[PDB]
């Protein structure tokens, strides 16, 4: 009689409700609000983004790491510790 | 020398962005997109809803919010993880949860403000005998809109408790400026 | 001079074999943790009855086959920092890899 | 209770503490904290014999008293510098208390040492929060130097080239 | 503002294309920086588009 | 800012009635809240509801002088006009 047991329909209803939560005007309004907040934060920062995208590794951390790594690797020699680097 | 009556109050540059035109100021969540008063205004005079987005985020940024510091360098990572590092679906469900929680805390604050009005009447009776038993509705709205400092609240409560004078209010608290410590924050 | 210097965190305090042997024989060391790839360094956790309380000292030794017949002879429990929880976390990491 | 300006106490002008008297709101708080820090440090060093209480006592109390003197006219560069110095001293007190601890509070057990956050650290953190929540803006021109990412969309070719040259690039073609 | 927020939200990627007419009346001497191209370039530079 | 004062008055009357219990008829422009029998705290709750409905900040100084429904709608309409700036 009751085929409702083993509820694959009920476990797929979670995915159906998840899909129905978006593609609505509420989610479009939330996306536009997030675009406004992203625009505001991008205008606010403008320096930290350049520091983190250009400076932080290539001109701050990586030279320190390679100099420390080279001095940790090469023997205690004048050529290998000063002149070759 | 050219003293103009009132002692000259220096007008420093703003350090925080002015609050948005859709704000409520009362800890209640703002509306989703449209602040609902536009329907009670004429069309083509509601141009200042996008003219708040401009000059709140593009053209009138205070220079105290463009300061580069170590704290802002760290905080860029939090904001980047929030915006481009976390999916907008999870951001949306967290936004819904925060909206519901903020509505609940606004209802709690409104009930607390009404109870503070009742306490206002009680303290205004104990201090003026039995004559003054009202309460200041402007002070009620001031408590609701968070325009009062704790010192102002304590001074007003003490003032009620020992002389009455409901309609003698403390000064409105100024907005807190953004703190700056050199290169740290 | 604990009443003269300022407090500066809690660094280890390099001892020597002789120092550690003295405070092990006098019953001031509660636990030892042998470390080093060559296993020639020891974290000595002292007990509260020691003159100075619980301090995590660091000792470097020569290879002398008499350490056991002093430590477990008097009171000292040897230990390693890798427990079964750490081993199971390592197994989980291997599974993720 | 009689600080800053006058005082009336439940008769007339009841909200007199909120009047702008010309000084910082936290001036008497930082002066009182300087007094109790110097007194507590001297008393602790006399009672125990440790010299960290007096050295980290009167030494920080003098800085807080100088900051409170500089905050007596909180509309000037001395006022901004005084509130920044007072915040720095209180933040250093909180940092030392919750990271290193107090030497005279050293105990036998490792769990009894426990740097923690006692009443002095609580008071210094409360003063820090008081500075932040009353007034710290001022000397906001002192920050990290502007990046070439700030001046990418700047309308000033001279300013963009100055940042270009200062940050080592200099000879990169501007094309603007 | 609608275009900027649509761009920053990503919806401008999947939105229907539209034509917008711009009118800047002929009063500039020669070609001393046209404000229509100035405004559209500012829109594209602010949106990084 | 050319606020539709008729619409503002109609919604203000609706809010007042909705909170208290009366119909839209009983809430007349010239009617005092005192006539409707809203207590002091009830008048304050009505001002809170008006703030929530119109999503605006009520002019605190002057809320002790909101007597008529017409006065409430006039202060609200002035605030709607002053919001856009
Ligand atoms: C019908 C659908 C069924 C579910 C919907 C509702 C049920 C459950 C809702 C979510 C769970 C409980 C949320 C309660 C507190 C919110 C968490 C948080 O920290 O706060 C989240 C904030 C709030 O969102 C943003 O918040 C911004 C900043 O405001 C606030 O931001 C912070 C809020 O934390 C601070 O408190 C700050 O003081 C305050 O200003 C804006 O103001 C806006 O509100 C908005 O843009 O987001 C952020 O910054 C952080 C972004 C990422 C965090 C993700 C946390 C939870 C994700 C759940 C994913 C699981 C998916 C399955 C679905 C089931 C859900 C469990
Ligand atoms: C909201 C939160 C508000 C703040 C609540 C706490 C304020 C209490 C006042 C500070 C205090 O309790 O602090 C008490 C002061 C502490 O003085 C400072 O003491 C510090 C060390 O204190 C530590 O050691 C002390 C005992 O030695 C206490 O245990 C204290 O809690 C703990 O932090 C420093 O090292 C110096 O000795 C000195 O500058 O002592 C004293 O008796 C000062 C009194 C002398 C009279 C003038
Ligand atoms: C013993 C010595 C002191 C030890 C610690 C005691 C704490 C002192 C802090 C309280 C000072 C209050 C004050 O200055 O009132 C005086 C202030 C001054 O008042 C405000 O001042 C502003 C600056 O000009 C503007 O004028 C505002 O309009 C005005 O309201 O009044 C207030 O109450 C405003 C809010 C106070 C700020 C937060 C209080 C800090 C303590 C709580 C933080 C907890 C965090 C713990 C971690
Ligand atoms: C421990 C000792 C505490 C001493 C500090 C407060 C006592 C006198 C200072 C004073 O008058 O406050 C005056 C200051 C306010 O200070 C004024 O504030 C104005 C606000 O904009 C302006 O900034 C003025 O420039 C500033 O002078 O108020 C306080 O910080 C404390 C007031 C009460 C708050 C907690 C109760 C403390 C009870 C103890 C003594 C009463
Ligand atoms: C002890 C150290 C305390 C550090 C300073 C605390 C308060 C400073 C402040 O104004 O917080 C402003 C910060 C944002 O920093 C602000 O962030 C701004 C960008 S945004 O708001 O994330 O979009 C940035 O423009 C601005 O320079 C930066 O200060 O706002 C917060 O959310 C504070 C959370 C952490 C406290």
């Amino acid at each position: 009689r009751a085929l409702l047991l083993l509820p694959f329909s009920a476990v797929g209803g979670a995915v159906a409700a998840w899909q129905g939560l978006f593609n609505s005007q509420r989610y479009e309004n939330f996306l536009m609000s997030e675009g406004e907040r992203i625009w505001a934060w991008r205008n606010r920062s403008e320096n930290e983004r350049w520091f983190w995208e250009v400076f932080a590794w290539d001109r701050l951390i990586f030279p320190i790491l390679v100099i420390v790594a080279w001095e940790y690797l090469v023997p205690n020699h004048l050529v290998w510790a000063v002149l070759a680097p | 020398f050219i003293s103009p009556m009132t002692p000259y109050v220096p007008e420093e540059e703003p350090t925080r962005t002015p609050p948005s035109i859709k704000d409520t100021g009362t800890l209640r969540p703002a509306s989703e997109w449209y602040p609902q008063w536009m329907q009670y205004r004429r069309r083509e005079d509601n141009y200042v809803f996008w003219q708040d987005k401009f000059m709140r985020c593009s053209t009138d940024i205070p220079w105290a919010e463009k300061r580069w510091t170590l704290f802002s360098t760290v905080w860029y990572l939090v904001q980047q993880l929030r915006f481009v590092g976390t999916p907008p679906a999870l951001r949306y469900v967290a936004f819904l949860g925060w909206r519901a929680l903020m509505f609940q805390v606004y209802a709690a604050h409104k009930a607390l403000v009404l109870w503070q009005c009742k306490l206002d009447a009680g303290l205004a009776r104990i201090g003026s005998g039995g004559a003054t038993a009202t309460f200041s509705k402007t002070m009620a709205l001031r408590r609701l809109h968070w325009r009062n400092s704790p010192l102002a609240e304590a001074l007003y409560a003490l003032n009620l408790y020992k002389t009455g004078r409901v309609h003698l209010l403390p000064p409105v608290a100024k907005p807190i400026p953004r703190p700056t410590f050199f290169w740290l924050f | 001079s604990v009443k003269t210097a300022w407090r500066t965190q809690e660094v280890l305090r390099e001892l020597s074999y002789t120092q550690l042997w003295a405070l092990v024989g006098e019953g001031h060391v509660a636990r030892v943790r042998f470390y080093g790839p060559e296993k020639n360094k020891v974290m000595a956790t002292t007990r509260a009855s020691a003159p100075g309380g619980e301090r995590l000292c660091k000792v470097v030794l020569p290879p002398d086959p008499e350490l056991l017949d002093h430590l477990v002879s008097n009171g000292v429990v040897v230990d390693t920092g890798v427990t079964e929880d750490d081993r199971l976390r390592a197994s989980l990491l291997v599974q993720m890899l | 209770g009689g600080g800053g300006g006058g005082g009336w106490w439940r008769e007339d002008d009841p909200y007199w503490p909120l009047r702008d008297w010309g000084d910082h709101p936290m001036r008497w708080w930082t002066l009182a904290f300087a007094a109790i820090m110097a007194a507590g440090g001297l008393a602790t060093s006399v009672a125990t014999g440790y010299v960290e209480p007096v050295q980290a006592g009167l030494g920080a109390g003098s800085l807080l008293a100088l900051a409170g003197a500089a905050m007596s006219d909180a509309r000037c560069v001395p006022g901004a510098l005084g509130v920044k110095l007072a915040w720095a001293v209180c933040a250093l007190i909180v940092l030392k208390e919750v990271s290193v601890g107090w030497q005279h509070k050293r105990k036998r057990r490792l769990a009894a040492s426990a740097p923690r956050l006692e009443l002095t650290g609580l008071a210094a953190a409360a003063l820090c929060a008081g500075y932040m929540l009353t007034d710290m803006s001022g000397l906001g021109e002192v920050a990290l130097p502007p990046n070439p990412g700030a001046v990418f969309k700047s309308p000033d070719v001279a300013y963009r080239a100055s940042v270009w040259q200062k940050w080592g690039y200099g000879q990169v073609q501007m094309r603007v | 503002g609608s275009l900027v927020c649509q761009i920053y939200s990503g919806l401008f990627n999947k939105q229907i294309s539209k034509n917008i007419l711009l009118v800047n009346p002929k009063t500039t001497s020669n070609n001393l920086v046209d404000y229509n191209v100035l405004l559209i370039q500012a829109l594209a530079g602010e949106t990084e588009m | 800012a050319a606020v539709d004062k008729a619409k503002v008055l109609e919604d203000v009357r609706s809010i007042i009635s909705t909170q208290l219990g009366t119909e839209l008829e009983k809430v007349a422009p010239e009617a005092k809240f005192v006539d409707l029998g809203a207590d002091s705290l009830d008048t304050v709750e009505i001002m809170m509801a008006l703030e929530e409905k119109f999503e605006i900040a009520l002019e605190e100084e002057g809320a002790e002088k909101i007597a008529t429904v017409q006065d409430a709608a006039d202060m609200i309409a002035a605030q709607i006009a002053a919001k856009g700036n």
